[PDB]
């Protein structure tokens, strides 16, 4: 799910 | 307009390149992507906690000039990548 908190930048 | 323009330093460049093409430039939103796909491919957060990456033992840890940090840490990011590239 790493990318689903990257998407936030 | 919002966009941003830049030249990434040679250490940054041979992250991008890693998983990226070449360019002379690029644009932020392309390098946030890059670094995001750099970070997955090499894993370098923590598998239970996945919002944390550790980079001290990575050429990102060089990068940034610290061990590790959170991905909601915003102002963090944006500012240690600025420090690895020139604004065009």
């Amino acid at each position: 799910r790493f990318m689903d908190y990257w998407e936030g930048l | 307009e919002q966009e941003t323009l830049v030249r990434p330093k040679p250490l940054l460049l041979k992250l991008l390149k890693s998983v990226g093409a070449q360019k002379d430039t690029y644009t932020m939103k392309e390098v946030l992507f890059y670094l995001g796909q750099y970070i997955m491919t090499k894993r370098l957060y923590d598998e239970k906690q996945q919002h944390i990456v550790y980079c001290s033992n990575d050429l990102l840890g060089d990068l940034f000039g610290v061990p590790s940090f959170s991905v909601k840490e915003h102002r963090k990011i944006y500012t240690m990548i600025y420090r690895n590239l020139v604004v065009v």
